């Protein structure tokens, strides 16, 4: 069929490219739908759903089947924040930053905000406990890298706030999660491996200032962390980087400070 | 015979929709061969035949 | 215009110029105070290109070409009409990607999370900068870019890249080819995997991680892990610009020759050069 | 100059995962190979295990016979001299048979005949592969989006080497079993198709590859960027929407308008990669069979300056 | 043995109806070559 | 040849029935598509040549 | 060699059954071909050439 | 003996076949092989 | 020489078959392509001189 | 012994094995003297 | 001597399989550049000799 | 010691195991005896 | 001397697997380097030697 | 002294085996070069 045009230069070639120009604009529309299944509907800056929801409608709900029991999910749903969110308007007109009306590590908004998820440790595909504790974990050991453990635990303040005790390991991964670092008040805090550097000779958290250190939230049970607990470690010390950045020493922080 | 037991051998849901999409890429298939050879072109053969070309 | 989720993560702070002068949100879009330069640069650089169209006298978008400035000129000014359009676009395209990138630190930040996103597209930016900026400057003419139309920069490619008899031979070439054919088999095996895992058969459970690892170490022996593969897709993306930049900006400017011809240094090593036999000789 | 989460900074090596046991028959699952350091810094450090079912057998066997026959004629080509062998090994070829022999199995064994016969091995050791993937995944109970991501590779798989070929009548079109030699076909296929650039299908191909680049820079960065939260178990983010899903959603919601989920930005993956070859499946069977020069057919369709 | 955990009477039955579809199957086969055959031998 | 029924004690008939009817299917298409692209035994060029539809 | 039958006491059959229907048809398109790849032996041309199938 | 489990009576059992179909396929082989020599020998 | 049944005890026998069967397939795949490759000994061509099949 | 077989079971299996092998090696000697009568290769 | 006590430092089944492989392979590597070379090309020099050309 | 082998097995894998070296080395001699009778090498 | 000690700091399988490689490297580089050079070349020595050309 | 977890006296042992094996290496090849040498010598 080389030049068999049905119609001025349409021809087989021109049929297919057109036919997927419809097949494209199809396929984007269903892509952008299963997008809209989480965050949907649209709310107001108050709480209310907004007069907008976008040129693409919301898809037919579908159920996720939770493993080990835990129940099922379907979305689209009925989404809430399921806490109390305290940021306080700063102008009446939308598409404004709300300012914390606290403290915003402590209040949970901001760069260090969670979510509430299911208050349960996150179990692996046998049932057990995804995430434990190196001692706990059996046979699991440093192979290779500075072994954090015994390391002195610095601040984005250059102060020491304690030292790293044990490792959080994810079993099927088979990768660290969590340090373990030791307060000078005797407990224990959990700092995310993504957010620590071990150096040579010590940790150094750039997140965190040592005074913040003691103010990491608590986890429930030392053998195991739980989703939420999960939630609220990651936010307060991923929000020490916004938040303390006025305790930083660094120079390009001194030039981002205001 | 006895065939009617490879319907408890084979699910008759995945076998059916084997056999329509087989059937159907076939009937093409032969469709497209006897078109693409200059004759059996039913298409050209009519036009032969009746002089359509002109 | 907000998620469910997104009033309690709208706070102000983060911003690298500007404060709160134009930390605010236009619909869903965080304007910031490159943002603004962001929407110029952008404006102004989309205007130009429908005026380049104009000057051109054709409005069929496919024939719309903003050719560089000829390779007399070398790398100074050139009429509007005759490429000074190309390098006014040229810096609205610099100054809307680099913009751009800086938008999204300032997102970064006020969101906590890494600056991993912004300098991924950095690597595009230097890829981008390469074409129009470093190798014209060291070839000395704004022509050896490529224009800005769809398929006149199609040509360009062509034409360059038989400048060199066939491009295959470009050994950093080579290198990235296989990146990007690498990092395109990763996204469809790693996106298929986690729909297989979270999409499974009708009735059956949603899928753990460990059914992911157990699928392709079921299947090729090996499975990277979950902060692998995302690890894995980043570095295959970089690597991939970083040796297609390199295969550039060695091309016209070490290497001259057809790059067919540079591959026979290994035919001619010293200790098999005379063997006979073989393809060579 | 803080952590990136770029390599793991440090290691741990447990026990190794001898993976689940959903239907999965154990017998056919080998061993647990070696733990790597060195792969341990990116990834996973276990290697291993490896099922090896019928179809598992069926696709090394016949990729077995497929790799050795290629190498068995790149010796005859090198006079069996290792020395020559390694020095034109990349130009080493497996060439089709002649276009004079058409589709024809009559051409000589050293003058095409060979490659029929590597090209064989290679057909039924990449089909065996395909179906492999679909049974791994039914035996775990997962969906078959792999074995279709796999079908649209298989799909410009065949099309360059049985397809095209059997449409074009002659065996020649197909493409040589050679590193330098399938990049010389490549080339030599533009050049007599004038200018593949302007195939529209050609074009689209290269859109979905810079997106598959482009969507996993775009979200590999990401997920680093929200590891620090968790966000690498995507699973569990799909399950239970944490804070690194919340703002991964707002920093593409806040940046370009726009967003997606922790399962829908990897349908977005999977089709981004799949398009690539699914669009250049079609774009070469065109090629030839209904366009015997592209820049012609540009010109016709205002593509061109001329005409 | 065992594998597959048949019986040895559904065993017989199995292949006793298998083997039915093979003699069927190779009997239109032998009819189809003997057909050609006659049509255009390829001896 | 009295005792194959053993065969399927130990292979389950429903992996050999799918391998058997991939493999049948695929051999035919295999024979009937060497057969074609010879000159001689592609019956329809014969037929065509017999009959002169050219 | 009566010995031989014990070979089954250790490869499993379904295992070494595969393998031989693997192995044997794979061995069967080679040689076929191989045959038709020479000049001579490719029956489908030696027959063309016999009656003058093809000019 | 215990990496198939199986006995040495329905190994010799399993042998018996399997040398049966072994001797039929070697049978039709031979004949072929004539058939081929009588036709075209190839020595 | 008499104890080299004791290979058996290191070498499991499943795992020695399958390399040796891939090990001596492949081996003889290997010298019959060689001999084929040769301009003599390639025994299809020799008695297709021999038989005055070349036309 | 880390296949774990015993004595007997390796005496065996060598047996098998070694009967196979001048076999193998049987059938190999009369094909290549076949061919060396054919033609020789020395 | 006591070499012997080398299988208490080395496994056996690593030594093996190492062994097997490396023979195979230096097997393989000699005749083949034997092959290479126009003398000792066994195939080559009979077919001179019974002018089989 | 590290591979756990007694010395009585390590003294019987060893002599079996020369066994076999001698015996190939054997049939080496005789193969390379045999070249440079057809065709020596020096 | 007291070159015994050295075994007290090395790891018997790792030196003898490095000393294995690295004797078998060693012998495959000479016996290439006299064949790379005209002289020394024992199969172009026999074969100009014999006339077997 | 316990870098490795080997004994002194083991350690004699096995340089004692070790020099063995190296003598014993070294003296084919002394062997081997007074071959080359007598065949083609090399100064
Ligand atoms: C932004 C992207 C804009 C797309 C620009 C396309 C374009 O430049 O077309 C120019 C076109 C006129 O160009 P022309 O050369 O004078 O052709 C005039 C007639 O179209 C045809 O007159 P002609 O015979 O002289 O030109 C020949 C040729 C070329 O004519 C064309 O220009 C075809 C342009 C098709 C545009 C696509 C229309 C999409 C409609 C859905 C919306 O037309 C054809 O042979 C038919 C091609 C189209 C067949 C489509 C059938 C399947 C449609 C299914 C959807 O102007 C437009 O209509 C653009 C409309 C864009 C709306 C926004
Ligand atoms: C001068 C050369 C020509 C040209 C000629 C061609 C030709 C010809 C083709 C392409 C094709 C492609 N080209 Mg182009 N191309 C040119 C210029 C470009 C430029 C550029 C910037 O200039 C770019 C970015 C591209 C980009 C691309 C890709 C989008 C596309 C291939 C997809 C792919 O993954 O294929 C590689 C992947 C496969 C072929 C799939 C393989 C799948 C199978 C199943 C794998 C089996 C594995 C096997 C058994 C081995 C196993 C090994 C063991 C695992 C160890 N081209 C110029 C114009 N291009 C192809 C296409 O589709 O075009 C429409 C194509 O055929
Ligand atoms: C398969 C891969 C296809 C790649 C080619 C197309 C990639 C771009 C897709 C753009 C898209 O879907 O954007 C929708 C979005 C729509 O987002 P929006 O800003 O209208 O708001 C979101 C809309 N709802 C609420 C319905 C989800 O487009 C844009 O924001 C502008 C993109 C410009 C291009
Ligand atoms: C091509 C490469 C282009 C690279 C551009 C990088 C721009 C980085 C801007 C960094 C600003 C840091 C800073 O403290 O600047 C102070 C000032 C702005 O200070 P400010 O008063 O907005 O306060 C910054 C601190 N906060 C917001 C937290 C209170 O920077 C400038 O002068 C503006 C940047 C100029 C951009 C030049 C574009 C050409
Ligand atoms: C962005 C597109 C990226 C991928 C391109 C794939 C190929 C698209 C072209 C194609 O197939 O064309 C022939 C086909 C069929 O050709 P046709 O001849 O039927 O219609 C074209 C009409 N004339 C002849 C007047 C040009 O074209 C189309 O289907 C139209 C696609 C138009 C896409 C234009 C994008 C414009 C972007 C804004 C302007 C930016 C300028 C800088
Ligand atoms: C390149 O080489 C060429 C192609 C040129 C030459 C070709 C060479 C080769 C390699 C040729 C190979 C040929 C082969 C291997 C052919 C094999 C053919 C066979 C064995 C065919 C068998 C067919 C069997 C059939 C169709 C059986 C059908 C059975 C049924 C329809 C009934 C099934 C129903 C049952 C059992 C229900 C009973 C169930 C219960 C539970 C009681
Ligand atoms: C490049 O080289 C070329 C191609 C030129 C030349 C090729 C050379 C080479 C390398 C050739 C290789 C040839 C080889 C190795 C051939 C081997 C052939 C063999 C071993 C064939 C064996 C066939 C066996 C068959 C068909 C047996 C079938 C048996 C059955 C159908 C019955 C089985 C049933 C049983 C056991 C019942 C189950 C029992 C119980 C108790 C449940
Ligand atoms: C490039 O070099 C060229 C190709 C030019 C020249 C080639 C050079 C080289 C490198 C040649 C290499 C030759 C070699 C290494 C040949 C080795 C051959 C061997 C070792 C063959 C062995 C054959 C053994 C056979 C066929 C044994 C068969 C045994 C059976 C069928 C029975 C199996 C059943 C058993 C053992 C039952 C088990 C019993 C119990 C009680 C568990
Ligand atoms: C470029 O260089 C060229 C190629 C030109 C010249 C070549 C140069 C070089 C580098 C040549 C290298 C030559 C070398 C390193 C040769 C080494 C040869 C050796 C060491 C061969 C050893 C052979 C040993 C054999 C075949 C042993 C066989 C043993 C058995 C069959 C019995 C095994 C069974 C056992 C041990 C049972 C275990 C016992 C108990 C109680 C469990
Ligand atoms: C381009 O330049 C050219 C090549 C032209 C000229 C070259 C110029 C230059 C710059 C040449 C460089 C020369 C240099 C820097 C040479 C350095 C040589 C050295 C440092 C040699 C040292 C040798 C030491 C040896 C061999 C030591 C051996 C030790 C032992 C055998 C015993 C070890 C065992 C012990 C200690 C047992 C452990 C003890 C206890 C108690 C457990
Ligand atoms: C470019 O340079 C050219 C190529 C031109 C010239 C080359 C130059 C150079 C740089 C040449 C380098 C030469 C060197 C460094 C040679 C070194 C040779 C050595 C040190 C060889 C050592 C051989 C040792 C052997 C073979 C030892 C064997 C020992 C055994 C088989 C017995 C092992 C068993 C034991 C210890 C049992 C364990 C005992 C107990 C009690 C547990
Ligand atoms: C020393 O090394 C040894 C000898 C041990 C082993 C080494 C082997 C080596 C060096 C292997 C090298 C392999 C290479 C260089 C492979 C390269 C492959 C490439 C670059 C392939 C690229 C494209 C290939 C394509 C698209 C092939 C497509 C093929 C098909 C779709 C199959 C077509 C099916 C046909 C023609 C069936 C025809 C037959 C019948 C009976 C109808
Ligand atoms: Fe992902």
């Amino acid at each position: 069929m080389v030049g068999v045009t049905a119609f001025g230069n349409f021809d087989l070639a021109s049929l297919a490219i057109y036919s997927f120009w419809i097949f494209l604009a199809g396929l984007i529309y269903y892509l952008q739908t299963e997008n809209m299944r989480e965050g949907y509907p649209l709310e107001n800056e108050d709480g209310t759903p907004a007069a907008n929801q976008g040129p693409f409608p919301l898809p037919k709900p579908k159920t996720f089947i939770l493993p080990h029991g835990r129940g099922t999910l379907t979305v689209p749903g009925p989404e809430s924040e399921d806490r109390p969110i305290a940021l306080a308007r700063t102008a009446v007109s939308e598409g404004f930053p709300h300012a914390p009306t606290g403290d915003p590590m402590k209040d949970g908004v901001g760069p260090a905000s969670w979510v509430a998820r299911r208050d349960l440790p996150e179990l692996d595909g046998h049932g057990h406990n995804k995430i434990k504790p190196m001692k706990a974990a059996a046979g699991f050991h440093v192979s290779a890298g500075k072994n954090p453990i015994g390391l002195p635990v610095r601040g984005c303040d250059l102060e020491i706030a304690g030292k790293v005790v044990d490792i959080w390991v994810d079993i099927p991964e088979q990768m660290a999660r969590f340090l373990e670092v030791e307060l000078k008040d005797g407990s224990t805090r959990l700092l995310p491996m993504q957010m620590v550097k071990v150096q040579s000779n010590r940790v150094h958290v750039n997140a965190l200032s040592s005074d913040l250190f003691a103010g990491i939230p608590t986890i429930k049970s030392p053998t195991e962390v739980t989703l939420l607990e999960e939630d609220k470690i990651c936010g307060y010390v991923a929000g020490g980087l916004m938040y303390a950045a006025p305790k930083r020493k660094s120079v390009v922080a001194a030039m981002l400070a205001e | 015979s006895k065939f009617y037991k490879i319907w408890m051998i084979f699910d008759p849901r995945r076998v059916f929709v084997a056999q329509g999409v087989f059937l159907f890429l076939l009937a093409v298939m032969i469709h497209l061969i006897l078109l693409s050879t200059p004759s059996y072109n039913w298409l050209e053969i009519s036009a032969a035949k009746y002089n359509r070309v002109a | 215009a907000l998620l469910s989720f997104e009033r309690k993560y709208r706070v102000p702070g983060g911003t690298l110029v500007g404060g709160n002068l134009f930390d605010f949100w236009v619909g869903p879009f965080y304007v910031g105070f490159f943002g603004v330069a962001t929407f110029f640069f952008a404006a102004l650089g989309i205007i130009l290109i429908a005026w380049s169209a104009v000057l051109q006298g054709t409005w069929n978008p496919q024939l719309i070409s903003v050719y560089p400035p000829a390779l007399e000129y070398g790398l100074g000014g050139a009429p509007l009409a005759k490429g000074g359009l190309w390098q006014i676009i040229t810096i609205c395209a610099t100054g809307a990607f680099v913009s751009w990138a800086l938008r999204e630190v300032e997102i970064c930040r006020k969101l906590g999370i890494g600056y991993h996103i912004p300098f991924a597209f950095a690597f595009a930016i230097l890829a981008y900068l390469t074409l129009v900026l470093f190798r014209p400057v060291m070839m000395g003419a704004w022509g050896y870019a490529f224009p800005y139309g769809i398929w006149t920069h199609l040509d360009w490619v062509s034409n360059t890249g038989y400048t060199y008899g066939n491009f295959h031979y470009n050994p950093a070439h080579m290198i990235a080819i296989s990146f990007f054919f690498t990092n395109a088999l990763a996204l469809a095996l790693h996106g298929a995997l986690v729909l297989s895992a979270a999409n499974p058969e009708k009735g059956k459970e949603m899928r753990t991680p460990d059914h992911e690892d157990t699928f392709f170490r079921d299947l090729v022996g090996y499975s990277i892990g979950t902060l692998g593969i995302h690890r894995l897709g980043l570095l295959l993306s970089l690597s991939a610009v970083f040796f297609s930049a390199l295969c550039m900006i060695i091309t016209g400017t070490i290497w001259f020759d057809q790059w067919v011809d540079w591959w026979q240094w290994w035919v001619k090593l010293p200790w098999w050069a005379n063997i006979p036999g073989g393809i060579n000789g | 100059a803080e952590y990136q989460n770029i390599f793991s900074q440090v290691q741990v090596r447990g026990p190794a995962d001898l993976g689940m046991t959903e239907d999965v028959n154990l017998a056919n699952r080998s061993g647990v190979g070696p733990f790597s350091t060195l792969l341990g810094w990116f990834g996973n450090a276990q290697l291993g295990p490896i099922y090896l079912g019928s179809l598992g057998v069926l696709s090394l066997f016949s990729g077995l016979m497929w790799f050795f026959t290629i190498g068995i004629w790149f010796w005859y080509q090198a006079g069996w001299n290792p020395a020559v062998f390694l020095r034109d090994l990349f130009f080493f070829s497996l060439e089709p048979p002649a276009p004079e022999y058409g589709l024809s199995f009559a051409a000589p064994l050293k003058e095409g005949g060979l490659w029929l016969i590597a090209s064989f091995f290679m057909f039924v050791a990449v089909w065996s592969w395909w179906g492999r993937t679909y049974l791994r995944a039914q035996a775990l109970g997962m969906g078959k989006h792999t074995a279709w991501a796999f079908l649209s590779a298989i799909w410009l798989w065949m099309v360059l080497g049985f397809i095209r070929p059997i449409l074009m009548g002659s065996w020649s079109e197909a493409v040589p079993y050679g590193i330098f030699s399938h990049l010389d076909w490549t080339n030599n296929f533009s050049l007599v198709h004038g200018n593949l650039f302007y195939n529209p299908f050609h074009g689209l191909s290269i859109a979905f590859l810079y997106g598959s680049a482009l969507l996993f820079a775009m979200h590999g960065a990401t997920i680093l960027a929200v590891s620090r939260f968790g966000g690498e178990r995507e699973l569990e983010q799909i399950a239970d929407r944490g804070t690194a899903a919340e703002r991964a959603a707002l920093f593409w919601r806040w940046t370009m308008g726009f967003n997606a989920t922790m399962e829908g930005i990897h349908r977005w993956a999977i089709w981004m990669a799949v398009l690539v070859t699914l669009t250049g499946g079609i774009g070469i069977l065109l090629s030839g069979t209904v366009v015997d020069n592209w820049y012609v057919w540009g010109q016709n369709h205002g593509m061109a300056p001329l005409n | 043995l065992g594998y597959t955990g048949l019986t040895d009477e559904q065993a017989q039955e199995l292949h006793s109806v298998y083997m039915s579809g093979l003699w069927l199957f190779s009997a239109v086969a032998i009819v189809a070559h003997l057909a050609v055959y006659i049509w255009r031998p390829w001896f």
